[PDB]
């Protein structure tokens, strides 16, 4: 959760640091962003339970 | 300056970040933090890994650290903007000299004239004919190469084109949204579609290539 | 002559759509009679289709990238 | 049904006729020789070589022992075929001849026919088949010599 | 559906059961021969017969040789020559015949002779393959 | 055609072989069945 | 050369459709013979010649977008 | 300038054709080879083919209604 | 320019007769792979062969209309 | 203009000559893979080859005739 | 005439990347039409897919270079 | 107009190689996949496949002496 | 005239190279396929696919030298 956190942190600098775009193109891919998410969060505690397993077994 | 002096420096922290990171997994902590992270090179060593060795532990992490940092540099300009457009595409040429190096590294600075004799010896390029060799060596290098700077440049146009497109079709139906942004919507989504993928398959190509010299080196 | 030849000139570029049209008929018809001798659907081979679509419109996407460069 | 207007194989023991085994294909197949097949005979049984067994001494292609023995096994089928296979039958319509038990007290002689003339199998109405290579048909031919091989056999 | 007929001189398995399907590595290929067939012979390759009987199971066996032959009708028989279970199909053996195969190989001769053994690293392979 | 076909063999010569193969491979206990099985009890008569 | 370009220009983006034109018969060619295969027609494979005719027609609506633009 | 550029408008836009010609043969080749396989040819098959040569003169009818509208 | 974008537009039309060219010899050729599986050469196959060269060069006599018309 | 367009004419029709071209590389090809399926290698296929490659090159030279009379 | 051909000259240059479009999706298709037969997919034949799609893309690396050349 | 469009009609007539250069990729192809079937290497296959590249690239010799006609 | 219409002279001059790029996907895409049946790699299937490579990317170089032509 928190090194979600942190990485959308860093684009939003990126974005405001650099050049930007349009906002209705902005506003858009910061949507697009969302939709992954929700799916990914429920993901990201299946790649937690896989790995450490594998790495507790070995 | 600033700009164009943060934005290399802003690529590598991203991926130094992760190369640091699980380095540092090796035996601490892991609480959330560390193991969270390493999580993502686990996906390296995990997703890439299951394409590696392949040619062979020797190469292996050699060609996955410019993959990873192809995914990650093109994943550093797919969230900043206006970044693609400029900072991508001297990353995408600062990418060039990388694309054009790791055939170099080992192909063109062991056998210039012939760095398909580390690359491929008969297959694409006739072996029988070292005139097909030298004209084979472009399309398996010199335009490769090359191809791996259009190829930067498919993904940006790609990207774009989302922008473009989308910001046409914004500037086209500029309702608040209000139908403009249902497509709109699927056209940043293309982003990621288009430009993340193509952009991984991209560096993938740099990958399998620089993989087929050094699995028959 | 500076603003002529380049509305006349991306039309010309978006002759090149005519490789990814026809090429993506040809990546999903081939996957049509692959998993008509069956039987690995969801995976392997339709897997293989979204690879292969993606290198087909791929030079859809840079020739929409030429074309575009030359109106706007 | 591959059918023309176009080798036979008596199939038995070596042991006797505890029934009316051998001396029935003997009969049948001294009925058949006259008739143009191929007068190959191929004896299952060596009490086929018995019961004809002269000018079947002079009409076999090969003949079969230690028929039984622990009751024949596919591996024996496809042997037989195996071997069959390197001959030198012009594999005209080969026919084979056995004795199909029927139940504990009863058998008949058998006849099947040999579509050995592969072309009969490549004919006609196997058409429609697929996998239709010569190969295949061949290479099932084969594979079908042992199975109805072993089975006749066996039976 | 179709009477699938697996079977085996010693084995039947499916016996004109009316079964969905039974993918089948023939040495044609390996197909999806689906409950009711066209006109067709084939050789067995080795492989494995996945029977998918309509049941939503589909059975493994790898099968050695033989023949299905998938038939004009709906009558399917895999006649194997023997085709058997990967339970009972020991790795251990088949691995170890294996590399060997290919070792023998290398030693081989003609191709027929090499054909013995690649043959067999084929099978064996194809029995490593599965498993 | 194969490296057997054209060595000749046949589908049996391939088969077998095969299915020897397997009678070659398979866990021990079912390798004592093997023999059983599609073995050859027999003298093989000429003529 | 403003209104000339452009309507020579818009004749040239046309040529975008000669991919779409034979990228849907093969896509249903295909399909001819994949249901000659059998027999999964509805469902799974005649329901697939659909995702097979959007990716096609993807590339001619996007190039008769491009003749539109130069046409009006 | 108008009045060329309308006849070089018409004449790049035939060249759409180009597909629903080649795309025809491959959706009749499809079902020239189809039916060799056997055996629903008066039905099914044939019946499919007659809708795989109408989506692909769909491409010959939207592409031949633009050198009709360059023309008058 | 009137006089002359007609020799420029009637030569470009004349490429819309590659789909009839490439659809004769792919609806042919699939004909001669249908006829190779046998056995219904005379008609049923290659009689749907000769309505798969008219659905074909249709698509080439109205390209060439077009030529035509720009030339006389 | 006059004297300029006959030339820019006879090139375009010379683009034609790229459907003639691979239809016959499709009918020698689908005979080449009609061969190996065998066994009537003389008539039947072969014998048809050239009567495929007759209906695929007419359209060639019919496009080749329209090159030559906007040169002649 | 020198700036306003050189625009109207790296848009047909363009246009030479229909053949490497189409071209990846018949390497890649039969890649999947080809795994399909199975088992050799891990190495042998999508190993020989990366060789097939580099000298298909080796025209794209000398067909873009061509219209980057006209550009700056 | 004379000294010039007889260059940009020697470009148009050089497109006619599209069709001798995908004529040959059909050709020895199926020269290719029809050899897979075996075992008809020499004599038969390969002969023929001499005479399938000899009216494949006789439509590009044809279109090389058409750009050749326009040059000298 | 004469600087201008070599510009427009060697962009349509490269679209002849869009044959040799479908053309080596046709050709190394059927020894992609040819390997499914087995076994001739690097025997007899991928020789010949070296053989058939050269004989497409010919007439990609015989139309890129008409593109070199046209440009010095």
């Amino acid at each position: 959760p928190y090194v979600l956190g942190t990485g959308l942190i860093l684009y939003l600098l990126s974005k405001e640091i650099y050049v930007i775009t349009p906002e209705t193109f902005s506003a858009i891919s910061t949507i697009g962003f969302l939709v992954y998410i929700v799916k990914k969060y429920g993901a990201s505690v299946g790649e937690f339970a896989d790995k450490l397993n594998e790495q507790k077994i070995a | 300056i600033t700009p164009v002096i943060l934005g290399l420096p802003l690529v590598t922290l991203i991926v130094l970040f992760p190369s640091l990171l699980f380095p540092t997994s090796n035996r601490l902590v892991s609480n959330r933090f560390v193991t969270l992270q390493q999580w993502m090179l686990q996906l390296v060593s995990k997703q890439m890994m299951s394409i590696h060795n392949s040619k062979g532990q020797t190469w292996t992490l050699m060609l996955m650290s410019l993959i990873l940092f192809i995914g990650s540099t093109n994943l550093l300009g797919l969230l900043p903007h206006s970044f693609t457009p400029t900072t991508q595409l001297s990353m995408n040429l600062g990418m060039a000299i990388p694309l054009w190096a790791g055939a170099v590294i080992t192909g063109f600075r062991n056998k210039t004239k012939a760095s398909l004799a580390h690359f491929l010896p008969q297959g694409t390029p006739t072996p029988l004919i070292p005139m097909l060799v030298i004209i084979e060596t472009i399309s398996l290098f010199i335009q490769p190469m090359a191809l791996a700077v259009r190829l930067t440049a498919n993904i940006t146009a790609g990207h774009l084109l989302i922008h473009l497109i989308g910001g046409a079709t914004l500037a086209l139906m500029s309702i608040s949204t209000t139908t403009a942004l249902i497509t709109f919507t699927i056209l940043i989504l293309l982003t990621i579609l288009e430009f993340a993928v193509a952009m991984i398959q991209a560096y993938v190509f740099t990958l399998l290539v620089s993989l087929y010299l050094h699995d028959n080196t | 002559i500076d603003t002529a030849a380049k509305f006349i000139g991306a039309g010309a570029a978006t002759v090149g759509v005519a490789g990814s049209g026809a090429g993506i008929g040809t990546v999903f018809g081939s996957l049509i009679i692959g998993y008509a001798r069956n039987p690995s659907l969801k995976q392997q081979l339709f897997s293989y289709a979204i690879l292969g679509f993606a290198l087909s419109e791929a030079m859809g996407l840079f020739c929409l990238m030429v074309a575009f460069l030359i109106l706007f | 049904d591959i059918k023309t207007p176009e080798l036979i194989i008596g199939v038995s023991s070596d042991r006797g006729l505890c029934g009316a085994i051998h001396s029935s294909v003997a009969k049948q197949m001294k009925s058949e020789a006259a008739n143009l097949k191929e007068v190959k005979i191929i004896g299952v049984g060596d009490k086929i070589r018995s019961i004809l067994h002269r000018t079947h001494s002079d009409q076999f292609l090969v003949t079969f022992k230690e028929v039984g023995r622990r009751p024949p096994t596919f591996g024996d089928a496809s042997v037989i075929a195996l071997e069959l296979l390197n001959s030198g039958y012009e594999f005209d319509e080969g026919s084979i001849i056995f004795n199909r038990f029927r139940s504990v007290i009863s058998y008949k002689t058998e006849e099947k026919p040999i579509f050995s003339l592969d072309t009969i199998s490549s004919a006609e109405s196997m058409s429609i088949y697929d996998d239709i290579d010569a190969d295949v048909l061949r290479n099932y031919q084969e594979y079908s010599l042992a199975n109805i091989i072993y089975y006749s056999l066996k039976e | 559906q179709m009477s699938f007929t697996f079977a085996s001189p010693t084995q039947v398995f499916f016996n004109s059961a009316n079964v969905r399907q039974v993918d089948v590595p023939t040495q044609t290929g390996a197909f999806g021969i689906l409950a009711a067939h066209v006109p067709t012979l084939q050789v067995l390759r080795p492989g494995l017969v996945v029977v998918h009987a309509e049941d939503g199971t589909t059975s493994k066996y790898f099968v050695s040789s033989g023949s299905v032959t998938v038939n004009a009708d709906s009558s399917v028989q895999l006649l194997a020559e023997e085709a058997v279970t990967l339970d009972m199909l020991d790795l251990g053996a088949a691995k170890a015949n294996l590399e060997k195969a290919q070792s023998e190989l290398l030693g081989a001769a003609d191709e027929a002779t090499r054909a013995e053994i690649q043959i067999r690293i084929e099978a064996n392979e194809a029995l490593v393959k599965a498993l | 055609v194969a490296y057997w076909r054209q060595a000749g063999l046949s589908y049996i010569r391939y088969s077998q072989i095969c299915a020897k193969a397997v009678r070659d491979a398979l866990k021990t206990e079912f390798k004592a069945n093997a023999m059983k099985t599609s073995g050859s009890t027999i003298k093989i008569v000429k003529v």
